[PDB]
């Protein structure tokens, strides 16, 4: 019964660019779920 | 929801027991039997489940 | 109320317990 | 039967396949089974200690070593043969939430 | 015809029945050759709201039956027009809304002029607030409630004041019987504030926890009422004896009285709003076994306590989806 | 008067004058008196005013050509003379500024700039062939006269606030804020001044003056917003960032050890985390302070709104060093009390409470206990209240679902499909019902308030106003929502609820009663 912080919230599913993006799978495959974007241009995306 | 991969390989997941619709949140296998694992839950109970 | 100081013992009593 | 613990427990290990110990609050407690009774109890933190674990007959001075970790930066080792006293103790940079050791 | 101060310089002439008289006179005027009689209609409509307002709480103490005979003509003759005009004399009572919630917001309690309770009561009168939402009475309801605990009750003109704001919302929720919670709060307070004189009930934090009526109260049974009389009760408090404390408290008793039986036994919490007011009652009951209506409060609140049943909920229990 | 003075002010600035400058260097004296002769007693000259202007002009251009700068051979008398000219215009400046029965808008609100404008012109005009801004002596001067320039009862201002000095509230304005040197300069003037054993015996009275000088969010040491210089050369000054915040950390604690007064000790300990904590070098120093704060236990009544201050400071300090106060559950679960509700603030603890009661590792008897006694506690209660409460059980009950119990216990259905041995066993048990939640318990664990059930706010959905009975209606509700956004919730009150009142969406008619009250109008006519 003792105070333990929460490391951030967990938003669920985001809204980008006429998209609803889930906030369940990883930031890589969920970016290519916009349409027009590729695999390497997320992870270059999250990289840069 | 307990699920029981084998170690050293993740992507063959080999059993995945249902448990409370509460959170479960230990997960322990007997230490002296090999096919029993014991998982308590926010549901206020434990289980030894036969895998 | 106070009078005394800002003191510190509150850290000094839980570095010696 | 049930152990009395007044503090909500956080982790109970067994040490002997007699006497086993729970964490919770700023002690730890150590139960003999057979005899359902209490007999040690360190309470040398400062919040609620959230883990043990426990080693035996390995290559060491202590031969067997209980070590505990308490959401205000200490894991510390108590050993068992001389009435769990503490031996040695690390500090890290912000709540200990759990710890194990080899 | 009247533009808010109009009406003043025309009929500032007599003192009480002429005024009803020059009122309908204009009413005769406007409406029997409305031809395009709209926007004096309701303005007039609006200066009679406004003067009632500005004649309230002058000088009462000339001629009273007069006043109450002119202000009740006045009251009716109100309503019977309005009944015809609702939407232009909403507006002003809004406005009127807006402007003593303003005047609140600068004067700790003193701008509230004792024309706001029969405010209070005159829109009371000309619609039944039985409904959830309205227009003009939700926030007279929510000013009603910030005044009942927004102001710091330390003189018993501001107790009175409170006791005929919990008369003017008991008449509002006479049909509608909704919870006031604020009310609830508001008998705590003064229900101890009458025997703090503190040793005894911790929270309710009095703000005139000296005050109170003493141990040698005279047993009399005629003692009075309400007094509809807000001028004579500012005289009162200030030159007050212990009697109209203990009329006040009377008062304030037997609303409590009536709000038990009217609004609190049809919320299943009752028997957890009837802990404190029980203590305290119980308090009157065992320092003086002079006055009957706290045993009679606490044998009914306890016949209602022992004959409701008061189980647990079961609110979450859907219909399944099919 | 006027006549005298423009015509000396035209001969001081004329070309030269030696006897004449005597006179009209020895007449800034007589001004001097004249204005402390009719110091409460004319009040409205500006003759005054335009002689402090005028002294000030000429005292200029004398520390322009004539000041006393060095000297070479023989001008032993003339560079005294305008030195002791100069220090009677500074010593009168400071007389101006310390002796004045109220806000006379003259006699210290142009002193006070006078000295300023005489230090920020004498920063050079000295010996110093270097990068100095030396007014130290005449800062000294200045600020011991600022805080013996006791007005009436502006100081202390007993309702809320810090000092209500009109000087020193134009000095916080813009002789405090809108550069860097000054106030470290201040700083560390007064934590020089507050050393020798008169003047500390003086400084630690009117605290307020300095609390108004610095509850601003605009210090030097603090980077959110940062300033420029308006002195010519200042001696590295904005350099030693360490003797800024180590002179605001001693001067700080040695006048929060002097003559505390409640209204200022809320105002403190208000200000305590968002304006002072990050300029500490070691803010565990004031760990004792706002424990005691927030352990406070004083017979004054409105001494329990100190430990809801306390708190903002004390988890601050607990989580950027995690040291511990024991029992933490057990006094924040004794801090919510009926005046938790009727206080002024409500938002500030509760989204700190909003953090507090997410934690992990705490049990459902313990949520269970919060959440029962702020509903006994919300029965009777503002609607400011009412809506910062009901949203805050919702979250707890979907962060901890064991508590829906509270809300919905399946002992008490009564099902179409049942024994008849079943609903006679249902009837046997629901006469012999009593709920076991006490109030008086100290313990969260210990109220059995899981075991209790949660009536307040089933009362609560029959409220008079539509919002908060609409709001009250999701516990009958299913559970879809995952959270609410509390700090949207939180801040509604009694002028801006009927504010959005006035203001709402649509606008239906108003109607009117079919009821005919005639002669009873209420049950008082």
């Amino acid at each position: 019964s003792l105070v333990v912080q929460e490391q951030g919230s967990f938003q669920h599913i985001l809204r980008l660019l006429n998209t609803n993006v889930d906030g369940n799978i990883k930031i890589v495959y969920a970016l290519t779920t916009i349409k027009g974007v590729g695999r390497r241009y997320s992870n270059l995306v999250c990289k840069k | 929801l307990v699920s029981v991969y084998d170690s050293y390989n993740p992507r063959t997941i080999l059993l995945s027991i249902n448990a409370s619709t509460h959170p479960t949140h230990v997960t322990k296998f007997h230490t002296q039997d090999n096919k029993i694992l014991a998982t308590a839950s926010d549901d206020r109970v434990t289980r030894l489940w036969d895998i | 109320t106070a009078t005394t100081t800002g003191t510190v013992t509150v850290i000094l009593s839980q570095a010696l317990q | 039967y049930s152990l009395n613990h007044d503090q909500p427990v956080e982790n109970v290990i067994a040490v002997s396949p007699t006497q086993i110990v729970s964490c919770g609050g700023n002690n730890f407690k150590v139960w003999d089974l057979t005899s359902n009774k209490k007999l040690y109890e360190r309470g040398n933190f400062n919040k609620a200690v959230t883990c043990l674990d426990y080693v035996e007959n390995f290559d060491s001075p202590m031969q067997s070593a209980l070590i505990a970790s308490s959401l205000d930066g200490h894991v510390k080792v108590f050993d068992p043969l001389d009435n769990f006293q503490v031996k040695f103790g690390w500090k890290f940079s912000g709540p200990v939430l759990s710890c194990a050791v080899s | 015809r009247t533009h808010d101060a109009l009406l003043d310089q025309v009929k500032k002439l007599d003192l009480d029945d002429h005024p009803k008289i020059v009122k309908n006179i204009i009413k005769a005027y406007q409406p029997k050759l409305a031809e395009g009689n709209k926007e004096k209609l309701g303005k007039f409509t609006a200066v009679l709201l406004r003067h009632i307002i500005f004649l309230s709480n002058q000088n009462y103490l000339k001629n009273v039956q007069s006043f109450k005979r002119t202000q009740n003509a006045l009251i009716s003759i109100l309503k019977s027009l309005s009944e015809k005009y609702n939407r232009e004399l909403s507006e002003e009572c809004r406005d009127y809304i807006n402007e003593m919630q303003a005047r609140y917001k600068k004067n700790h309690f003193d701008a509230l002029s004792n024309g706001d309770l029969v405010f209070f009561s005159i829109i009371g009168i000309l619609f039944s607030t039985s409904d959830q939402y309205h227009l003009v009475i939700t926030p007279a309801l929510i000013l009603m409630s910030q005044f009942l605990e927004q102001i710091k009750f330390n003189s018993l003109k501001r107790i009175a004041f409170g006791a005929v704001l919990v008369r003017i919302v008991s008449q509002y929720q006479r049909i509608s019987k909704r919870y006031i919670p604020e009310v609830v709060y508001f008998f705590q307070k003064i229900l101890l504030t009458f025997i703090v004189e503190p040793l005894d009930f911790e929270n309710i934090r009095l703000d005139s926890y000296e005050l109170g009526l003493p141990l040698d109260v005279d047993f009399t049974k005629k003692r009075s009422t309400i007094i509809p009389l807000h001028t004579l009760s500012t005289m009162d408090t200030e030159a007050h004896p212990v009697d109209q404390c203990v009329s006040v408290l009377l008062n304030v008793m037997e609303s409590l009285d009536a709000t038990i039986s009217t609004v609190w036994k049809s919320l299943p919490a009752f028997n957890e709003i009837i802990l404190p007011i029980q203590q305290l009652l119980s308090a009157y009951t065992s320092k003086y076994s002079d006055f009957e209506k706290p045993r009679n409060i606490l044998n009914k609140v306890e016949k209602l306590t022992k004959f409701t049943e008061h189980i647990p909920l079961a609110l979450q229990n859907h219909k399944p989806v099919s | 008067d006027i006549a005298k003075r423009l015509t000396a002010a035209g001969d001081r600035k004329q070309y030269n004058s030696i006897i004449k400058l005597i006179n009209e260097l020895v007449i800034p004296e007589n001004v001097t008196q004249l204005e402390e002769d009719e110091t409460e007693k004319n009040l409205r000259f500006l003759v005054m005013s335009l002689f402090q202007i005028f002294r000030k002009l000429f005292s200029r251009g004398d520390l322009t050509l004539p000041s006393s700068k060095k000297s070479t051979l023989e001008k032993e008398q003339f560079v005294n003379w305008c030195r002791k000219v100069y220090e009677a215009f500074k010593t009168k400046l400071l007389a101006i500024i310390s002796d004045i029965p109220f806000e006379t808008s003259l006699g210290l609100d142009s002193l006070d700039v006078y000295l300023q404008l005489a230090e920020l012109e004498s920063t050079h005009f000295a010996s110093e062939k270097g990068a100095p801004f030396f007014p130290n002596k005449t800062f000294r001067k200045l600020i011991i006269a600022l805080w013996s320039s006791n007005m009436g009862e502006i100081e202390d201002v007993k309702s809320s606030g810090a000092s209500e000095n009109l000087i020193i509230v134009e000095f916080t304005e813009k002789y405090y804020t809108k550069f860097a040197d000054i106030q470290y300069y201040f700083q560390s003037e007064f934590n020089q001044l507050l050393e020798d054993p008169a003047y500390q015996d003086l400084l630690l009275k009117n605290v307020g003056k300095w609390l108004a000088l610095v509850n601003h969010d605009k210090h030097c040491s603090s980077v959110d917003a940062d300033l420029e210089i308006f002195v010519p050369n200042p001696p590295q000054a904005i350099e030693n960032e360490s003797k800024f915040k180590s002179n605001f950390e001693k001067n700080w604690l040695s006048l929060l050890n002097g003559q505390l007064s409640l209204q200022q000790y809320k105002s403190i300990l208000l200000i305590l985390h968002k304006r002072i904590i990050p300029h500490f070098h070691t803010p565990t120093k004031l760990m004792d302070f706002l424990t005691d704060s927030y352990n406070l236990q004083s017979s004054n009544k409105n001494a329990g709104v100190v430990p809801i201050l306390a708190l903002n400071g004390l988890f601050e300090l607990m989580k950027r060093f995690n040291l511990e106060y024991p029992n933490f559950y057990m006094k924040l679960y004794q801090i919510i009390n009926p005046d938790l509700m009727h206080v002024k603030y409500r938002a500030r603890f509760f989204r700190l409470m909003d953090v507090f009661l997410s934690s992990t590792h705490l049990s459902a008897h313990l949520v269970a206990s919060f959440i029962k006694k702020l509903a006994r506690l919300t029965l009777e209660s503002p609607p400011s209240a009412i809506v910062t409460v009901i949203p805050f059980i919702y979250n707890l009950i979907r962060k901890h679902p064991n508590c829906m119990i509270m809300l919905h216990n399946p002992a008490f259905i009564s099902n179409p499909f049942q024994t008849p041995d079943q609903v006679a066993n249902l009837k046997t048990l629901k006469e012999n019902y009593v709920d076991p939640f006490d109030v008086h318990e100290s313990d969260p664990e210990l109220t059995h308030a899981l075991d209790s059930s949660l009536w307040e706010l089933a009362s609560l959905m029959e409220h008079y106003h539509p919002n908060v009975a609409t709001l009250a209606k999701i516990f009958a509700q299913p559970f879809k929502k995952l959270s609410y956004n509390m700090e949207d919730f939180l801040d509604w009150n009694y002028d801006s609820l009927l504010n959005a009142e006035s203001s709402r969406k649509l606008k239906t008619l108003p109607t009117l009663e079919f009821e005919a009250f005639t002669n009873v109008f209420d049950n008082e006519d």
